[PDB]
RNA sequence: GAAGGGCCGCGAGCCCCCGCGCCUGGAGGAAGGAGAAGUCGUAACAAGGUAUCCGUAGGUGAACCUGCGGAUGGAUCCCU
RNA sequence: CCCACAGCCCCCGCCGCGGAGCCGAGGGCAAGCUGGUGCCAGCAGCCGCGGUAAUUCCAGCUCGGCGAGCGUCGCGCGGCGCUGCUGCAGUUGAAACGCCCGUAGUUGGCCCCCCGCCGCCACGAGGAAACGGGAGCGCUCCAGGCAGGCCCGUUGGAC
RNA sequence: CAUCCGGUCGAUCCUGCCGGAGCGCGACGCUCUCCCCAAGGACGAAGCCAUGCAUGCCCGCUCACCGGACGCGGCGGACGGCUCAGGACAACGGUUGCACCCCCCGCGGCGGUCCUAGCCGGACACCGCUGGCAACCCGGCGCCAAGACGUGCGCGCAAGGGCGGGCGCCCGGGCGAGCAGCGUGACGCAGCGACGGCCCGCCCGGGCUUCCGGGGCAUCACCCGGUCGGCGCGGUCGCGGCGCGCCGAGGGCCCGACGCCUGGCGGAGAAUCAGGGUUCGACUCCGGAGAGCGGGCCUGCGAGACGGCCCGCAC
């Protein structure tokens, strides 16, 4: 009918699928190569960087920081979620930055933020916000 | 030549059709087969080009059917020699002919 | 390389695709209560075993009765099931296998045979006794609560001859 | 590409029929060149340690062999890795044990105890006739043996009887329809049967059709068909008459044995 | 060094392949012998250690060889005077370089010493009463260290005479 | 038969030129997106106050206007 | 007892440390009581909460899930009949080239009773094991391993 | 072992996406009673290296010292182990062939050698005296040993070469296949031999070779010019444009050439789960390639080897 169905027509089917499977946004983003080069994390679970400045229908200002990745030298912003953790981060402190739940895209009402802060001076943020450990060495 | 020369026929014997005959004592033979793709449960038609040495004892034109026998390397791309050839007519719609 | 690299290994249990489902939670708790089960990995092991049995039975059932593979595999499966006691002796058709349930698996546990012999006051009492090593399966003492007892040894599970 | 020959052999890469444990170790014995090839032989140490159990380790086998406590075709051998093949003669006078190495139905090596009447000869297969130096005819066998000046009546594929003490042909059995054979290659190793038909395809293999004593029929190529007499075996063979049972019977026998 | 491995060539379609390993010792060659006719200096033959311990001897200078007359079944050792025809190139002839297929001139003394007194091919007699005979080289100098051959006769002799007559 | 020399063969390194691929500075120019509660008017949604839209050409602070031909997804399934 | 020596498992006598955390309680999604703050601080994978009872933030009590494991981040499979051979859609949602001719390519009505050739189906040979499936064996069970018992198929390691 | 749920509206049905729910691979945070099995510097740095170790053994040769030293000689060091840089009709996987090949140990045979043989000749090592230089390294003189080196007694024997079959085809040494061997006319004295093995067959291994499979981009559509064939020689273990001389022109392509890219070793396999399939495949076994980059070579049956040497470059 619309599609080919002859007994000697596998080549055309393979070619058609090869051509048409590039139309999916997800497949493109995963197999095209542009995102991997444009992603400052280069496919890594999380990165180690250096902070350099603190900044911050809902009308609540969210606290974040500007960071520069050691291995990449490009600039990004990562947002420190847990309450009272602004004071736990000081200018020019080594940090480890991961991603939000949605890879690539922004999450929530925060404009222009796509990362998270999970470690400072080598201590997990969660372990410090609950007072399990302490940052007396810095 | 396999009959009046000093070469021997050994290995595989195959069949094909003549594709070109511009060379001095050589031709190009076309072979047809089928390939099966499991995902789509269908076949594809493929072809290959095979060079052979043609002794002066045969008269061959395009579209004829030839039988080739394997021999030792006779050149960079040649390992076959013709031993038989059936004739064909000039007017004959080309037909996919596995052999 | 080291010889330790050739030692095989695999898991033995599965987790439900939908975790939060009230009827399943209640049924699993009820089965734990009637069998005094520790955690929920044992039920998963039981379901794994049952699935293997059912899949084998299905594959054998699709084939013809006079298929040599069918005869061989069905005979082996029936012999194993009967020797374990999970399937009744009077049944020897592969069709009956599909109707088996995990409860029949539970009934052949060491605690089960211990209790139905009236040797213990309860499943919990049976487990605690098993831990302390007061039981001689066959002629050998066993401290594994989940040890399964075959038919030929059910009459031979006794109290340890060394226990106080 | 290795710059030279291979001197090792991983255990996992060893032939299946040697029956070597996976956890025994990384390495396995490497047979040395001799009467038989790698895939058509078995080392001495395996027979003397993993079967007869007269030794528990490599060292004990070394001492036993270097003391000259084993004879092969009438000749003492001191190499633990010496290859033992088919229709060979195994003698240990210390315990008066005489064996001829044959194949079982399942396709593995076995020892057939024998007598003193027939341990002075062995049967070999002839598969090459050629002209040597000066044009003098020769022949070769499956055990790497050469004999000069054979009888013209002897042709290829035949079978030859030769004394152990002297490599002098006594009698030869022809290759012909209606003769008992023993298969020695592939899926049908160890089966005994009589020939029924011979079909040849030019330039390729030759296929042989045989019928077992109980009527079973099977096929194989001519490269692994061995003659063992005229309508009756010339030598003593294992207890079973080359009958491969089905899976049902083997399972029944295992159940009986258990 | 010199080699005859095919990795450095092109494909039937004229494409570059790409090199995936360094040079190997099976695929090696050697500088040609360039055997010279003599016309310190003397018969000089060297030896080459080849694969598997074998020995290959190539000749650098020589002057004598064994030649045959097939029709009359006569065979002796003679001196080669010079080379006079070679299909491959004229440069070899001017330099008097010995290779298989070269047409040479031998001296007639060993043959005339017993010929000119028996009925035989007329042309061979005419050469015999002269000072040289046309012959050919059949061996492979550079591989066996010798230069043997046979005397021409028949259509090929006519071919070579017609070829070298105008010169 | 050593050192040493000459011609060829293998072939490094440097120099000169050409081409291919990936990054990247830049006065000025121009696009898009987001943010705010900015200024100028009202183009569309009702016959939206000149029915809307398409192609082409020109003009105009801006939305847009006009001419030629077409469609109804129109505001008409209806008249010798 | 074992071990090249030592450990370790296990057996034997004496004295005998009983210890659970990680997430969450509006829906998806099983699981609710007071005090604070007031579109601030914060939560939130999505919808959303917080501008005075905040069933969603911060604490206490209570409760639920899994469990010596629990949660977070990135990737692949599945979810997905949202890549569709099985098995998508194409008037109006995204999508039938303005129309005709036409080569490669794909597809081609019916009929001959037994011959040859191609495909096709079944069987067979031949060719590595491990992994995988699988027969048998109670390492105390098991993850495993190919053992092991006495009067063992030639004990077995089939396929 | 064939499952779905929430979100566009004043309410409703659809398309369509967003998010949730499971498994595996890793990294991070918290926590941790006992036993068994068990991976472990691979993730566009094939980046750089102190320190220590990873190949020795012994059958022959003792006037060495009181036979053990040492050294000559023989065998082995080309196996094993590490890694995946390079490389996309290649490698690799299955299937053929050498009637175009080489092959140590081992096994079985065979063994006739042209023109002082109660046993030939001279050396070196270690070692003694004498010495150079920071180190590394070696020098000069001196008697002495061989299953070492050299010559060599002896029944003719290596390599190569010329001549030796047929009358339409087919119907023994061996073949499917005029292939091996032999005779004979001439060249040449190779190998074995001062305690006898040159030689042949088999085996393992290697080299190449037939057929089929063998990544992506057409904002790469025409490409190749020893590239395609023929004749002749050279060289090679050996066939072959493998190299050279001459002649002719040819070969490949929408059944996708050529070009470019690849954070590209391949396979046996792994993860996932109705059935059909998708993604991965550093790493256990097989095969290939390399030892800072690029080249060259000796010894040896076997290496273009690097725990072998020589050169240039960067350290
Ligand atoms: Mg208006
Ligand atoms: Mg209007
Ligand atoms: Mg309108
Ligand atoms: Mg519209
Ligand atoms: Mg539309
Ligand atoms: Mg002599
Ligand atoms: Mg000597
Ligand atoms: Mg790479
Ligand atoms: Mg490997
Ligand atoms: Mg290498
Ligand atoms: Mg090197
Ligand atoms: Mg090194
Ligand atoms: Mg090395």
């Amino acid at each position: 009918m619309s599609k080919t169905s002859g007994l000697y027509t596998a080549r055309k089917l393979r070619t058609v699928r090869r051509v048409n499977r590039w139309a999916d946004k997800k497949y493109r983003k995963a197999h095209l190569g542009t995102w991997l080069k444009a992603n400052p994390l280069e496919g890594a679970c999380m990165a180690r960087g250096i902070v350099t400045q603190k900044i911050g229908p809902n009308s609540a200002v969210r606290k974040a920081v500007r960071v520069q990745l050691t291995k990449n030298s490009k600039k990004i912003t990562a947002f420190v979620p847990r309450d009272g953790s602004i004071t736990y981060i000081d200018n020019n402190d080594e940090v480890l930055v991961a991603g939000f739940g949605r890879a690539g895209r922004a999450v929530g009402d925060i404009p222009g933020c796509r990362f998270k802060v999970i470690k400072v001076a080598g201590i997990g943020l969660l372990a410090l916000f609950l007072r399990k450990r302490e940052k007396r060495a810095r | 030549c396999p009959f009046t020369g000093n070469v021997s026929i050994r290995g595989r014997i195959l069949r094909g059709v003549v594709h070109s005959a511009k060379m001095q004592r050589s031709i190009i033979v076309r072979r047809d087969y089928l390939h099966f793709v499991q995902k789509y449960k269908r076949y594809e038609r493929r072809h290959k080009h095979v060079a052979a040495h043609l002794s002066p004892c045969f008269r061959v034109k395009e579209g004829d059917i030839v039988t080739i026998g394997e021999c030792r390397p006779l050149s960079k791309t040649i390992r076959f020699n013709v031993i038989k050839v059936e004739p064909v007519s000039e007017a004959a719609k080309k037909r996919f002919s596995p052999f | 390389p080291r010889i330790s690299r050739h030692r095989n290994s695999s898991k033995t249990y599965s987790t439900p695709k939908k975790p939060f489902t009230k009827p399943r939670l209640d049924a699993e708790l009820k089965l734990c209560g009637e069998y005094g089960l520790k955690c929920k990995r044992e039920i998963y092991r039981a379901r794994y075993m049952l699935a293997k049995i059912r899949r084998t039975a299905r594959n054998l059932l699709t084939l013809d009765e006079n298929d040599i593979k069918r005869r061989f595999e069905g005979a082996a499966l029936l012999r194993r099931l009967h020797m374990l006691g999970i399937l009744d002796e009077e049944k020897d058709q592969l069709d009956y296998v599909l109707g088996l349930r995990i409860e029949d698996i539970f009934k052949r546990r060491l605690q089960s045979v211990i209790v139905e012999s009236k040797l213990a006051k309860s499943v919990h009492h049976a487990r605690n006794m098993i831990k302390a090593r007061h039981i001689s399966v066959g002629g050998q003492i066993v401290n594994i609560p989940s040890y399964m007892v075959r038919i030929s040894n059910t009459s031979r599970v006794a109290i340890a001859d060394t226990s106080s | 590409m290795a710059r030279g020959v291979r001197k090792h052999l991983k255990r996992l890469n060893a032939p299946k029929h040697w029956l070597l444990d996976k956890m025994g170790g990384i390495w396995a014995p490497r047979p040395t060149n001799g009467p038989h090839g790698l895939r058509e032989c078995i080392p001495l140490i395996l027979i003397l340690r993993n079967r007869l159990h007269y030794a528990n380790t490599y060292a004990e086998t070394s001492m036993i062999l270097q003391d000259k406590n084993v004879l092969i075709d009438g000749k003492p051998r001191t190499d633990p890795t010496f290859p033992v093949g088919f229709m060979d003669v195994f003698e240990i006078p210390k315990v008066h044990k005489t064996f001829r190495v044959l194949y079982d139905v399942k396709g593995r090596f076995t020892l057939v105890p024998i007598q003193s009447n027939e341990a002075g000869f062995k049967l070999c297969r002839v598969q090459k006739i050629f002209l040597g130096d000066k044009g003098m005819p020769y022949l070769s066998t499956h055990d790497a043996r050469t004999i000069r000046f054979p009888h013209p009546d002897i042709k290829t594929n035949d079978t030859i009887k030769i004394n152990l003490k002297t490599g002098k042909i006594d009698e030869w059995y022809k290759f012909d329809i209606g003769k008992i054979v023993m298969v020695t290659g592939g899926r049908n190793c160890g089966r005994i049967g009589t020939i029924q038909a011979i079909d040849k395809h030019m330039g390729s293999y030759t296929m042989i059709r045989m019928k077992d004593t109980e009527g079973t029929e099977f096929l194989t190529r001519l490269c692994n068909v061995f003659v063992i007499g005229n309508d009756s075996p010339a030598v003593a063979i294992p207890t079973t008459k080359g009958i491969r049972p089905d899976i049902i019977k083997n399972r029944e026998l295992r159940l009986r044995s258990i | 060094g010199i080699t005859h491995d095919k990795m450095y060539k092109r494909s039937k379609t004229g494409a570059v392949q790409g090199k995936w390993h360094k040079k190997r010792k099976y695929n090696l060659g050697r500088q040609p012998a360039n055997t010279k006719l003599i016309v310190n200096e003397g018969q000089k033959i060297s030896t080459i250690r080849c694969r598997g311990g074998n020995i290959k001897r190539r000749a650098l200078r020589l002057s004598h060889g064994s030649f045959a007359w097939g029709s009359a079944d006569i065979s002796h050792k003679a001196r080669i005077l010079q080379v006079v025809y070679n299909s491959t190139s004229n440069e070899l002839v001017r330099t008097n370089t010995l290779v298989k297929g070269c047409v040479v001139q031998i001296d007639s003394a060993p043959f005339k010493s017993a010929l000119s007194n028996d009925t035989l091919d007329k042309e061979i007699l005419d050469q015999i009463r002269g000072d040289h005979i046309l012959a050919r080289i059949s061996s492979r100098p550079g591989q066996v260290g010798t230069a043997d051959g046979y005397i021409l006769e028949g259509p090929e002799l006519l071919f070579y005479q017609k070829k070298l007559a105008p010169k």
